[PDB]
Parts: structure tokens; sequence; C-alpha cells
């Protein structure tokens, strides 16, 4: 069944040329299917950007149709998008999307999204902190950790805790300064840690760090 | 329309039913097959319905929709917690020659109310070091979404330097979980013993009140 | 053949 991701940078400078790509596995693309590309920016809903089949067939969003290009390569798998002279404007989760065209125009399936930021602005590593609860306990105990100071979208944040489950929260970041903070807060049982320990590992693959904090006691 | 008309939110219980509908000028709908799409904070959307009323293979039959002409409408009964979502319409506008989305509705999940779980955090050495000192508060797995909180240095109400961010509805619990972060300069940070962070939420008249001394160490 | 275009109802 069809199988899609997305490639590409995650930052691009205002002016340049936005560059991605979509592997197509499991499905002929020579079938009658169209192959494009849909965009949502932060908190906002979504947008159709245009599609092609193998006929070489295009249709395109009327407001970009001069600065987008979408086309195919069945040798390859591939479905590209290029759009140039992007601004600030074009920030957005773009999605790879299988499309039946003709009257039905439906979009399955579509590809888990890849994050891009159009800016002028510097790529920097997160600075991570970690939060363990302060001198002076329940059931439950919870800590986490403070992400701090980076630049573009997006960070993971997932926790070690060993073969112990837990309960995480991962906020969503705040911009400030041309930075984004977010934290995430892990919750564990109060006779787990500090004997089992709790890691978390924050990776940041637009400046290619990943940085872990072990949650030691205060 | 460039963009379908939907609500922004329906809320209701599992079990419950609820419709959402997209609209587009006149009759244009009528020219059009509509699709529908569930998209899961942190998720891509995925198909639903299509062609008014089809159901992707795998797709429960609680999730059927219609497409009356003027407006289509998405139903889906016997709502579960995995089902909080937006919900997204589309179809070709035949007059733009584009394909257009719904603006798109959030749906809540409704559940019993529950106080938030608080937890207050102390700056890192690590980041006093170079400067600043973030005083972190977790209020977690509370609903419903509505929340104030204060914070308090030495008993004394701080307004500047906060910054709270929420979490999308748990799929699982139905909750919400905020992070509340006072930021100060270092030198301020050690100027002062106790931080607070108060919740006020409708599960109390009274606060919930978190706080570490600075002098338990 | 429908299906190699994108488009309104019929």
């Amino acid at each position: 069944q069809v199988q899609l991701e997305e490639s590409g940078p995650g930052l691009v400078r205002p002016s340049e040329t936005l560059s991605l790509s979509c592997t197509v596995s499991g499905f002929p693309m020579s079938e009658s299917y169209f192959w494009g590309w849909i965009r949502q920016s932060p908190g906002k809903g979504l947008e159709w950007l245009g599609s092609v089949i193998h006929t070489g067939t295009t249709y395109y969003r009327p407001s970009l149709e001069s600065r987008l290009t979408i086309a195919m390569d069945p040798s390859k798998n591939q479905v590209s998008l290029s759009l140039t002279s992007v601004t600030v404007a074009d920030s957005a989760m773009y999605y790879c999307v299988r499309i039946r065209g003709g009257s039905s125009n439906w979009l399955d399936p579509w590809g888990p999204g890849i994050v891009v930021t159009a800016s002028s602005a510097k790529t920097t590593p997160p600075s991570v902190y970690p939060l363990a609860p302060g001198c002076g306990t329940g059931s439950s105990v919870t800590l986490g950790c403070l992400v701090k100071g980076y630049f573009p979208e997006s960070v993971t944040v997932t926790w070690n805790s060993g073969s112990l489950s837990s309960s995480v929260h991962t906020f969503p970041a705040l911009l400030q300064s041309g930075l984004y903070t977010m934290s995430s807060s892990v919750t564990v049982p109060s006779s787990t840690w500090p004997s089992q320990t709790v890691t978390c590992s924050v990776a940041h693959p637009a400046s290619s760090t990943t940085v872990d904090k072990k949650i030691e006691p205060r | 329309q460039s963009v379908w008309t939907q609500p922004p939110s329906v809320s209701a219980a599992p079990g419950q039913k609820v419709t959402i509908s997209c609209s587009g000028d006149d009759s244009i709908l009528r020219s059009a097959f509509v699709s529908w799409y569930q998209q899961v904070p942190g998720s891509a959307p995925k198909l639903v319905i299509f062609d008014d009323r089809q159901r992707p293979s795998g797709i429960p039959a609680r999730f059927s929709g219609s497409n009356s002409g003027t407006t289509a409408t998405l139903d889906i009964a016997g709502l579960q917690r995995g089902d909080e979502a937006d919900y997204y319409c589309a179809a070709w506008n035949g007059r733009l020659s584009a394909f257009v989305f719904g603006s798109g509705t959030k749906l809540e999940i409704k559940r019993a109310d529950a106080a938030p779980t608080v937890s207050i955090f102390p700056p890192s050495s690590e980041q006093l070091t170079s400067g600043g000192a973030s005083v972190v508060c977790f209020l977690n797995n509370f609903y419903p979404k509505d929340i104030n909180v204060k914070w308090k240095i030495d008993g004394s109400e701080r307004q500047n330097g906060v910054l709270n961010s929420w979490t999308d509805q748990d799929s699982k619990d139905s909750t919400y979980s905020m992070s509340s972060t006072l930021t100060l300069t270092k030198d301020e940070y050690e100027r002062h013993n106790s931080y607070t962070c108060e919740a006020t939420h409708k599960t109390s008249t009274s606060p919930i009140v978190k706080s570490f001394n600075r002098n338990e160490c | 053949g429908e299906e190699g275009k994108r488009g309104a109802r019929g």
C-alpha cells in the first residue's frame, strides 16, 4: 500500500528556491493518480499547492503558479516541488500526497510532512536545562527539560527511563528574540526516580545537534 | 470561495454524535465530490470520507458524509477519545479551477472536570551561569482547558516575564496540560527566596498553589 | 479518461 516520505531542507533563505522531494513506494506512478503537495502554516489551515500525473498534466494554486513547479520522475518514483522566490510566508509543514483526480479529488495517503522555515535568521542549536524538584513528594514525581534558544523548528524530545513506562507532555515552542523555547515534562512513579535514571534527549536536525540531560536530584 | 466555511469547534462526550458542516457559495458544492480529513495534532491529515459519502477501507462506519449541494456534512457518531482532532473538508472549486479546503473544525471530546497536577521547578545552575533564570511550572492533565496562572515572588504577584504554552487535547484521557515559565535575570532570581505558581481552575474556588523556598536547600 | 484531469463533476 502507498508509502510516501518528503525530504529537503528545513531552512531556506528568502528569495531562494525551495526544493522538496517525495519518494513514493509500494505503488505504481504510472497508474491513474495525481501526485501533489499540500502545505499547512503553524496554527493555520491546509493549502493545496498543486499536482501532476504521469502524462504531464499539471495543476497549480493560481496565486503561486508563477513560482511553483511540480514534477515527477517515474524512474526514481519521485514527485518534486520547486517554489522560487520564497518569502517568510512560505514557512509551513509541506506534505506529499497521492490524489485520485477526475471529479473525485481525494487525497490518500499523506506523507508525514516536512517543516520548512523561510528566514534569514541563523540556525542556532538548543540549550537544554534539567528540571528537577527543589529542596523540600506524593505517589508520582514529575521532571522536565527546558529547551531554549534554538532556531529553526523543530526539536524532538524523548525520555529514557529504561524499561519503566512514563507519561510525557511536550509543550509547543514559543518564538522570542528570534529563538524558540519549549519544554517537556515526564511523570513517573515516585518510587522509581532517582534510583531509575531519567534522561531527556533533544534532537535538533537543523543544527545537526543532539543534547541529553540526565535529571539528577538537587 | 477559496476556503470552504466550517464551524471553528464542536464538542461532545464519548458515545455521542457530532456533525460538522462545510459550505461554499450558493450551490457550488453540488458540482464537486467532497472529501474529509482527520488531523490529529502532530500527525498528517488522514482521509476519512471521499466522494461525499464513501469510506476508505478501515475507516469505521460511524464516520459518514453527505453533500446537499449547498453544504456538505461529516457525521461522527459513537465518539471515542481518540477522535479528538481537527477535521477539514475539501473539494474542487470549478469557478476558481483550484482544489479548496475548508477552514477546519476542532473536535473536543468532553470529560469530567479534572484539577491540574501542578509541579514547580527552580532554574538549573547551568542556565543561571549564562545570565538567565527560568522558573517552570507544569499544570498537567486538567479539564476544561480554561485556566489562570499567577506567579508570586516572595508572595507578591509578578506580571512580566511569564510565558504560557498549552498542549492539544490528550487523545487517551481528554485532558489538557500547560507549561508556565517565569524568566528573570540570574541577579533578579537570586534577590528572592520564595517562588510560587498559583493555578485557578473551575474545579476549585481555592487556587492550587505550588512553591519552593530557596532556604529549604 | 476522466481520471487524467482534475475538475468538477460532469
